[PDB]
């Protein structure tokens, strides 16, 4: 389910997990390029799995030269040991009937590295929302029981607003996979947390950087609150693609 | 770096990023889904061959009308859904009465081949308050008929391009059949042959 | 990535500011087949590379006529070219019933313009997929117009649209000079060059694809198909 | 067919008259106002009668009445012959066809 | 995204295929027509030679050095202009599936000379859901980190991203990706950043660099596909490098007529003239 | 930002914006710079037409128009619509005459052409227009009248304007230009020098440069800048640029 | 079970066979403006409360309270122009009815017509539901009538009522208010309870709006009529 | 609609919210602060007067043309705020509707009805699906034969209440407050009274001195019922007198 | 499903149009509505279902309508709907009096709504009418009759049938206690009580929480009446009496 790089196959006891589920607009996916690109995180290893969609191409954060000319795939992970951070990325769709095989394989994964708290960057329908939410912030969180006390105090010191839950079944209208990684998450007894945001199609970029800021808030990685806060990817370019025709205009 | 579900396939008057339209090449593989029928043009006149697919002996053969006679020197082989190839082979019986109506003279065969042509493309673009050609057709069709030019063979598409052709096959096995024609065809061959 | 939404239709402004349908249209006239259009002081010729589905298929015409001097160059959708070309005609004959004299290239050309633009302003409708060289011969002399699947046109006096139609304008634009001031048998031959020009190396004009329209002073619009453009093709030089 | 030669010269005119009406007020407004102004008040009137009850049923146009000024206002047409007390009611079907413009 | 009548709720796609799920998100039927459904799709690799199926994979059964790959009715046509008249290739194997969207074959020759040297000529279209399965019945789950891969496809200059627009671009254009392992010399301009490849090449590619096994995708732009002289023609450079430089012999002459042979039996678009 | 809500030209945004006007807005910004410069004698337009192939006619794609026998238009955005736009000004005024028997005066004729676009703006089975126009007449009574409309559906009279690219620098130049107090000669001259300014070579290959104007010396009548003072003008301009 | 499509749509019914949007358009009724009825043997009484947001309102410009006709007037809760144009609407339906038999229009076809109005207008795909509810009063053959219109289109005759906010304790309170032979002049004074009820602050002449209507025909009280009111009842 | 109905409660203008609100009305209302200007219209027992700023954005652009007072009729006024395009097109309807009740029933129609009719076709617009509400807002004023001067604003969602002292725009909520303050205090409210006090309650609003060429005033008095645009010599002399007192 | 349940002409998979079965719930929300044909005449008997206190009766038939002089019906759905498939129920009667001079066939007036219906449920863009109807009429040819409407728009003649709340276990409890032929309209009339007395589990009716309606032919004129409330309540006393009979039987 996990292929190191090489031959290193580093260990992850420790860590902390953060994976882009895949959102209505990929703002999960756009979050965790935001935080790979600036924290300067390698990739030790690729996710091969038979869920996601194959892709490739140059890696996203050419930066040098030499780093531009490295051949990523649909699912690769980063890690940086200073932060104890280990980032997937996934960088494609899912297939039908396909997501809880995903969402098993990667909780055995977690669980056999020995990372903790799964940070779930994800997004909901921004249209599926109720009256009280379309008036409150679009952010919301979502914690497993098994979590550690010490974050929910401080979450809760944060003054976030909980993902609303309807008896008291947890569906998140946008999430896509993250409902069930929730649940199945929750069944193997895990500490994880989601972090989602209504949102719509579009350009999303803006609510990625929603998204990272809502992460820091809570894990502190960069500073509290500017210029060059998040380092774009420089593959971020040609959001639309070619060009306008002359004729036109 | 991201896939996305860009769908181009649902709408008619939708043009894919190539400029393709997707529909018409779905009514394309709609003909596909239809029994063959080979229509060859020769000197001597034309001959059009499809097959009857009898599911079950109870169902009469008779029933199951392919070749059809849109006017006593033109004929028709249809390959695709049955029902719009009625609606065409009646649009071509009344072209060719008011042509001769009007004229006091037989259709050409393009000119009918033109005419059904000219109804089979009003999808989205027929203006007109009437109940029109909502999908494209689902049927193509051979107008073998021989006129005071001679023999001739037209095809007509689902997209509602008619060409004028020497042997063509059309339906499940087209592309077989076609080699075989290439393979076997030539231009002085008998009827018989 | 971010255009999904603004491209399936053409009544959504993207983002940037265009519309991608029309853009898409272009697409489909450029994936057509190639012709090359180009007038001289006194003729104004069409000669197109016809395409047939397969061997024993006869070669698709590609030139339609309109009116006794404007012919048409087909490249891109064919029901709407055939749509254009009907609307075209009724057009001239409506111009011959009541002023009772031949419609200027011009004012049609502006009326196709018209024509192909509402579609692309209301909800329901697809541009005209199809792109025209215009051939015609007015009191102001020969004109070439060039017809895009946006409604703008445009004048011109050598223009190739289709597949692999890049040689061909260059080949166009290499020698306009010559075309302005040359034998009408000197522009056709030039118009081949052209087309050959769109054709690959390998690959040589030959009579079955091969079709040529011409108008002039005293030459009506006439349609020149294979032994007919025989003529034509014989002397030509060598690739 | 004679059915096409108007029984009564003012029939003609009041047979029309609402369809006569509107199209003096746009005729008023295209020639003061101009070309908005007419077709503005054709899309809003084309857009509130598409939504409407099916042809067998009687619909009550209460937002056309509007637009058209007529909500506030009753003419002989409103109250002689009841479009709801129609005595004569064809197929459901072969009424939305014929709306439909299939026949 | 219906719109069907006036007042017909309609809901904005999502690239990323959630509403797909959600809908899917049993009936003993269902479960069985699914199941149908999913024995219907799956690739069966198999041989017309005797028809043995061919249970164990290719890579298992024989040990292959240098496979080179076309997917694309240009890149197969290329292959079959100038690598087989090069020596002799006899099918071996041949993978059979059913897909929604469709000379459709993806049959597999080894050189007789030389069987580590196989090749692949992949005509037919595969689903998304495919590709994988395709990757275990050829590759098997045991690589061997020691083939040399040249995936050849082509695209369309519409798909790839450049500030330039799509017309001024010029259209034969060919791009190469290459994995870590993979040392040699590109020979052609590596891909742009934003530009990303989602069809078998990839499957291939990505299967290719998270095994440790040397490989390069071409991906050759153009603006027409059906049995293009110019795709092959830019395919050439290909083979001028190393690699397919001792497979395909020192007789282009034969190739060039041989190219020739595939374009002029070609089916033209009726739609398009 | 308007994620959800930039779909149809009927739906507003949380804070009430229109993003398709905008958009279209955008669009009209794609196209290359359409100056205008209202003067005491008359209005003279320019327009920075670029050629995108040689094997093009001069004078295919003009972008000025002469709607009326006394009224200019010079338009920018998309050509399609610039077209359209001006065949519903040409009505309009052909209707004026006809029926009051006199020339439509240049505000109305502008109030009924931005009225047609923001009719077009309001509903959604349409698609707000893509381009924007200038309207320009002089008359011995009203005098020399310069109007803009924008593709949302304004219409604000202007001594000076542009539209397009570089719509800002010739904004700029016109507003150092001291417009009251020069002829038209010397407008359409200073007219010639701003284009040439605001072009960029390196982006845009080459350009015509399109000169229009109406005023005293052409009786109240709009007609295209003579050859020998539009190469006059361009001399200037030239001359100017080089310095 | 979200229920989001089905919610969104009017002509779209639920799994449990619930027009979702006319719940939300009677919540938007329940959300408007308290508004009382009672119909007493002398006849009947509709007071309601205009909330004025600031003083610098003209009273005489609009009223909650109109008439319909020189017998039927009626008020409502929800929204203000559906309001207006359902008693545009409903005045040109009275006058028809006259015109056609010369008669002055009984309440219960008036309130019927009214309610196919609204079914009209519920049915079809494309508009939405009259977001307000009419409490429509009458007098005919000596007799007084009350009637209740809902969005949907189902009308109710009513003895005691109340609508918009804090509807529910209005009905309540009515119920051990109202009485089988109560007369007007004292239903007054229980609608202005029930309003006070309803009502946070002080009413005032301005601030609430009372519509009678008896033997004579509907009348809508003055300001100093309601003042006088007022001041008997407290 | 033709495009297709929106999903969201908030997407599109018929379809309700849980509680039943039309939250495509308030984004017009939204719309209507985004004009960016701000109006204020003062009523007394002589005179309606109606005061918006003036706001030339560029000096190529002529101050003549830039204005949003209008007359719907001779005695009719009105001041816009919002889209400029939508409240032209409302006060061109507006003009239409009373010259066609002129037409009709012989006697110039009252500012109350003309307001009615606005409001209608605004809740025509916001009923159905096709159409949008007009994000713009429209304030009349005039002299009734009977009840005097009159001050009536008309809103997107089709309410047509009329008021002793209308204020629209971005600063709705503190001119309506100051104008409430000087309502409670009941002065002459003369002309000039009036004009002073629409003046002061635009410049404590926005908390700005206004020049003459800033601001732009319309007067309809008892004693002249025609709607009159003040000229910029008489607003620069009201403002020195503002100065000096 | 969340889908082929949209544009009410979306056929599902298996061939269902589920919006028809939304419908067909809605109608399942509403109250009990009971109809008993006997050979001496058919009635109606349905249940009030408003009770408040408050809630004032002024027309002579609260769910019930009649439709013509030969004919009456009953209503179980949304009560707009119900209202104007009434209306168009009595103008298709009198157009057909009109035209013939002789009063509507009850299976035609049926026939007439159900076409309405179906035409509703076919054409996109139109809510299905969520009404169920019963019918009870006379006529020349196969006299007395009772009909069931149903929101897809099929009809069909039964001899006891309920729509409405329960409708399964009354339906049930009328297969128990129905004798084809042998019934009168005091039999049936003891029967529809007892059905309702068992259905409606608040409590034992009181007249008011029922409405009763027997139509019967007397001088060869069809009169329809609706059953006074006193007579009500000495039907459920003379029930009463008769289940209490029956338990001091049983012992």
């Amino acid at each position: 389910m996990f292929v190191p790089c090489g031959e290193s196959a580093p260990d992850l006891a420790g860590f902390t997990l953060l994976m882009p589920a895949v959102s209505v607009g990929n703002v999960g996916q756009l979050a965790m390029d935001l935080i790979i690109s600036t924290l300067n995180m390698s990739k030790i290893g690729y996710f091969y799995t038979d869920c996601l969609v194959p892709m490739v191409g140059n890696n996203p954060y050419a930066t040098t030269e030499g780093n531009s000319t490295e051949l990523s795939i649909n699912a690769e992970v980063y890690s940086l040991p200073s932060r104890k951070l280990v980032a997937l990325q996934l960088r494609s769709i899912f297939i039908k009937y396909k997501s809880k095989p995903f969402c098993e394989k990667l909780l055995s994964w977690v669980k056999s590295s020995g990372c903790a708290r799964v940070i779930v960057l994800s997004s909901s329908h921004s249209y599926q929302r109720n009256d009280l939410q379309l008036r409150s912030t679009p952010f919301r969180y979502l914690l497993t029981p098994s979590m550690q006390k010490s974050v929910q105090n401080k979450i809760k010191s944060l003054n976030w607003e909980e993902m609303e839950k309807s008896e008291f079944c947890i569906r998140i209208p946008g999430g896509g996979i993250t409902k069930t990684l929730y649940d199945e998450s929750c069944s193997k007894e895990i500490q994880m947390a989601v972090l989602l945001k209504f949102v719509s199609e579009g350009d999303n970029i803006p609510d990625a950087l929603g998204l990272v800021e809502y992460l820091n808030e809570w894990l502190q990685i960069l500073k509290p609150l500017s210029a060059s806060r998040w380092k774009i990817p420089s593959s971020w370019r040609l959001l639309f693609g070619s060009g306008l025709p002359p004729a036109l205009f | 770096m991201f896939l996305t579900r860009s769908e181009y396939d649902r709408g008619v008057n939708t043009f894919s990023p190539e400029g393709r339209l997707f529909q018409v090449e779905y009514a394309i593989e709609a003909i596909k889904l239809g029994s063959t029928a080979i229509g060859i043009q020769t000197s001597e006149g034309v001959c059009l061959a499809v097959e009857k697919r009898i599911t079950s002996p109870l169902m009469e053969p008779s029933s199951i009308e392919k070749i059809v006679e849109i006017d006593a020197h033109i004929g028709c082989a249809m390959s695709g859904l049955i029902a719009d190839a009625k609606t065409l082979i009646d649009k071509a019986r009344v072209e060719t009465q008011n042509h001769w109506f009007t004229y006091n003279e037989t259709m050409t065969v393009e000119s009918v081949t033109q005419a059904v042509s000219n109804l089979a493309l009003q999808f989205g673009e027929e203006d007109a308050d009437p109940g029109a050609m909502s999908r494209p057709f689902g049927v193509a069709l051979l107008f073998g008929g021989v006129d005071e030019k001679g023999p001739q063979l037209f095809h007509m598409d689902p997209s509602g391009t008619f060409v004028q052709c020497d042997a063509r096959a059309i339906g499940s096995a087209s592309e077989g059949a076609q080699s075989s024609l290439q393979e076997v065809y030539h231009k002085s061959m008998t009827l018989k042959e | 990535m971010f255009r999904n939404q603004y491209d399936n239709d053409v009544t959504v402004w993207s983002p940037q500011g265009r519309i991608h349908q029309i853009e898409y249209a272009m697409e489909a006239v450029k994936q057509g087949s190639a012709t090359v259009g180009l007038k001289s002081k006194t003729h104004a010729v069409l000669v197109a590379l016809k395409r047939a589905q397969s061997e024993l298929a006869a070669h698709q015409k590609k030139i339609l006529h309109v009116d006794n001097h404007i012919g048409i160059s087909i490249a891109g959708l064919t029901a709407d070219a055939r749509l254009l070309c009907n609307f075209m005609r009724q057009e001239c004959l409506d111009s011959r019933f009541v002023f009772d004299r031949p419609l200027p290239v011009s004012r049609l050309v502006s009326l196709i313009g018209s024509k192909t633009q509402i579609p692309t302003q209301r909800y329901g409708r697809r541009p005209y997929g199809v792109g025209l060289l215009i051939a015609g011969y007015d009191d102001m002399g020969p004109h070439i117009f060039q017809t895009c699947p946006s409604a703008n046109y445009f004048d011109c006096r050598a223009m190739s649209i289709g597949a692999r139609s890049q040689s061909a304008r260059t080949y166009l634009e290499r020698h306009m000079s010559e075309f302005m001031e040359c034998n009408l048998n000197e522009l056709v031959k030039h118009g081949l060059r052209a087309l050959r020009e769109t054709l690959p190396a390998e690959q040589d004009l030959t009579t079955k694809n091969v079709s040529i329209g011409i108008v002039g002073k005293d030459l009506e619009f006439t349609i020149y198909d294979d032994d007919d453009v025989s003529p034509f093709l014989e002397g030509l030089e060598e690739r | 067919k004679n059915e096409l030669l108007p029984s009564h010269p003012l029939e003609l005119s009041e047979k029309n008259f609402q369809l006569n009406q509107d199209k003096m007020n746009f005729s008023t407004l295209r020639n003061i106002q101009g070309l908005f102004a007419p077709l503005k008040l054709q899309m809003e009137f084309k857009a509130v009668q598409q939504v409407q009850r099916l042809p067998f049923l009687s619909s009550s146009n209460l937002s056309l009445d509007v637009l058209r000024g007529n909500d506030e206002t009753i003419g002989f047409e409103d109250i002689l012959n009841d479009p709801s007390q129609s005595e004569v009611m064809g197929e459901p079907h072969l009424m939305v066809e014929y709306k439909l413009g299939l026949l | 995204m219906a719109a069907t009548f006036f007042g017909e709720v309609v809901k904005a796609p999502c690239r990323a295929g959630t509403e797909d799920e959600e809908e899917e998100e049993e009936t003993p039927e269902d479960r069985e027509v699914r199941l149908q459904l999913a024995r219907k799709r799956e690739v069966r690799l198999l041989r017309r030679q005797t028809k043995t199926s061919l249970e164990v994979s290719l890579l298992e059964k024989y040990p292959c050095s240098k496979f080179i790959i076309a997917i694309g009715n240009n890149a197969v046509a290329f292959l079959s202009s100038f690598v087989m008249n090069s020596g002799v290739w006899e099918e071996v194997g041949c993978a059979k599936l059913w897909n929604e969207w469709c000379e459709a074959f993806c049959v597999f020759y080894h050189l007789k000379s030389n069987p580590s040297v196989f090749l692949c000529q992949c005509s037919c279209y595969v689903a998304e859901d495919q590709q994988y399965q395709w990757l275990e019945k050829v590759f098997g789950s045991c690589p061997r980190k020691n083939m040399q891969i040249t995936i050849l496809t082509c695209r369309h200059v519409t798909d790839y991203k450049t500030s330039e627009s799509t017309g001024s671009l010029p259209s034969p254009f060919l791009r190469a990706l290459k994995t870590q392992n993979f040392k040699d010399s590109a020979c052609c301009p590596l891909l742009e950043q934003p530009n990303i490849v989602h069809d078998l090449p990839a499957a291939v590619l990505s299967y290719c660099q998270v095994w440790k096994i040397p490989a390069i995708l071409y991906l050759c732009y153009t603006d027409v596909m059906k049995l293009d002289l110019i795709t092959v023609e830019a395919f050439k450079p290909i083979l001028s490098t190393r690699s397919l430089k001792g497979l395909v012999k020192n007789i282009p002459q034969s190739t060039e007529i041989l190219k020739k042979l595939m374009t002029t039996n070609e089916i033209q678009s009726n739609i398009y003239t | 930002i308007g994620t959800g809500y930039d779909l149809s030209a009927s739906t507003f945004s949380p804070d009430g914006r229109v993003f398709q006007v905008e958009y279209a807005m955008k669009a009209v910004e794609n196209s290359s710079t359409a100056i205008g410069i209202r003067c005491k004698d008359g209005v003279v337009f320019g327009v920075e037409k670029l050629v995108l192939s040689k094997l093009y006619e001069e004078g295919s794609n003009k972008r000025l128009f002469n709607v009326d026998r006394h009224v200019g238009m010079a338009v920018a955005g998309l050509l399609a619509d610039a077209r359209s736009l001006a065949d519903i000004a040409r009505e309009e005024a052909s209707n004026f005459r006809s029926n009051f028997g006199y020339n439509i005066p240049l505000k109305h004729l502008a109030d009924r052409v931005a009225m047609y676009v923001h009719a077009y703006t309001l509903y959604s089975a349409v698609r707000p227009f893509g381009c924007s126009f200038m309207l320009g007449s002089y008359s011995v009574n009203d005098g020399a009248q310069l109007y803009m409309i924008d593709p949302s559906g304004v219409s604000y009279g202007y001594w000076g304007c542009a539209i397009g690219k570089a719509r800002q620098a010739a904004k700029t130049e016109i507003e150092k230009l001291q417009m009251k107090e020069m002829t038209c000669r010397d407008i359409v001259k200073e007219v010639a020098k701003i284009i040439y300014i605001v072009h960029d070579e390196v982006k845009d290959k080459a350009f015509e440069l399109e000169l229009s104007w109406v005023g005293e010396l052409t009786n109240g009548r709009h007609e295209i800048v003579p050859k020998d003072i539009r190469e006059e003008a361009e001399k200037y301009a030239k001359e100017s640029l080089k310095e | 079970m979200a229920e989001r499509g089905y919610s969104f749509s009017l002509t779209t019914f639920s799994p449990s066979g619930k027009l979702v949007q006319i719940e939300y358009a009677l919540a938007a009724v329940a959300g408007g403006a308290p508004s009382v009825g009672i119909k007493a043997a002398n006849g009947v009484v509709l007071a309601t409360e205009k909330k004025q947001k600031s003083i610098l309102y003209d009273e005489r410009s609009v009223h909650k309270v109109e008439p319909i006709t020189k017998h039927i007037g009626l008020v409502y809760s929800g929204m203000g122009p559906d309001y207006r144009v359902l008693v545009h609407r409903a005045r040109k339906l009275a006058q028809q009815y006259y015109l056609v038999y010369q008669e002055p229009i009984p309440t219960a076809q008036l309130v019927q017509r009214v309610a196919s109005v609204m079914q009209e207008y519920t049915q079809s795909g494309g508009v939405r539901p009259f977001g307000v509810s009419l409490l429509i009063c009458g007098w005919n053959e000596g007799r007084p009538y009350l009637f209740q219109s809902d969005p949907s289109g189902a009308y109710f005759a009513w003895k005691a009522t109340a609508m918009g906010k804090n509807y529910v304790n209005g009905k309540t309170f009515l119920e051990k208010r109202y009485n089988e032979d109560l007369e007007l002049e004292d239903a007054i004074h229980t609608a202005i309870l029930t309003l006070k009820e309803s009502f946070e602050g002080q009413m005032t002449e301005d601030n609430i709006e009372v519509g009678i209507c008896n033997e004579a025909g509907f009348r809508r009280l003055t300001p100093t009529e309601v003042k006088d009111y007022l001041a008997a009842i407290a | 609609m033709s495009r297709g109905s929106s999903a969201g409660f908030d997407r599109h203008i018929t379809i309700f919210s849980p509680e039943g609100r039309l939250y495509q009305v308030e984004y017009a209302f939204k719309a209507i602060n985004q004009g960016g200007l701000t109006s204020v219209a003062v009523r007394g027992k002589d005179c309606a007067v109606i005061v918006t700023q003036k706001k030339v954005p560029d000096k190529l652009l002529d101050s003549s043309t830039v204005t949003h007072l209008f007359k719907i009729t001779e005695n009719i006024g009105c001041v816009m705020t919002g889209m400029t395009a939508d409240s032209r097109s409302q006060v061109q309807r507006a003009r239409y509707e009373a010259a066609n009740w002129k037409y009709k029933y012989g006697y110039e129609i009252p500012v109350d009805m003309l307001c009615k009719r606005i409001a209608d076709i605004s809740q025509v617009y916001t009923q159905n699906a096709e159409m949008r509400p007009l994000g713009c807002c429209m304030i009349l004023i005039g002299i009734d034969e009977e009840q005097g001067p009159q001050v009536y604003k008309c809103d997107p969602a089709g309410y047509y209440c009329g008021f002793k002292a209308t204020a629209a725009g971005v600063k709705q909520t503190e001119s309506t407050s100051f104008l409430e303050k000087k309502v409670k205090k009941k002065f002459d409210w003369t002309f000039e009274q009036t004009v002073e006090t629409a003046i002061t309650c635009l410049s404590t609003v926005l908390s700005i001195d206004f020049k003459p060429s800033e601001i732009e005033v319309g007067v309809v008095t008892v004693e002249n019922p025609k709607f009159r645009i003040l000229t910029e010599a008489e607003i620069d002399a009201h403002l020195v007198a503002l100065a000096e007192r | 499903s969340r889908r082929y349940d949209s544009r009410t002409t979306i056929f599902s998979p298996e061939g269902r149009l589920y919006q028809v079965e939304y419908a067909m719930e809605a109608i399942g929300h509403a109250g009990t509505c009971l109809g008993i044909l006997a050979n001496d005449g058919v009635l109606l008997a349905a249940e009030r279902r408003n009770i408040h206190k408050l809630l004032d009766e002024v027309f002579f038939s609260e769910k019930i309508y009649k439709l013509n002089e030969d004919m009456a019906c009953s209503v179980a759905g949304i009560t707009s709907d119900a209202n104007v498939l009434t209306n168009e129920l009595r103008l298709i009667a009198q157009r057909y009096l009109l035209q013939y001079q002789e009063p509507i066939p009850c299976e035609q007036l049926v026939t007439a709504l159900c076409d309405i219906k179906q035409a509703y449920t076919q054409f996109g863009g139109k809510r299905p009418f969520g009404v169920s109807l019963l019918y009870i009429g006379w006529d020349k040819h196969y006299g007395f009759q009772l009909y069931q409407s149903d929101p897809s728009g099929n009809y069909g003649g039964w001899k006891a049938t309920c729509i409405g709340n329960n409708s399964a276990a009354a339906v049930s409890m009328l297969k128990q206690d129905y004798k084809e032929g042998e019934m009168t309209l005091k039999s049936a009339l003891a029967l529809a009580i007892k059905v309702l007395n068992k259905t409606m589990d608040v409590s034992k009716l009181s007249a008011e929480k029922v409405e009763i309606a027997t139509l019967t032919r007397e001088n060869g004129k069809t009169v329809i009446r609706v059953l006074k409330q006193k007579e009500v309540e000495q039907l459920i006393k003379k029930h009463e009496e008769e289940e209490a009979k029956a338990e001091r039987e049983k012992k």
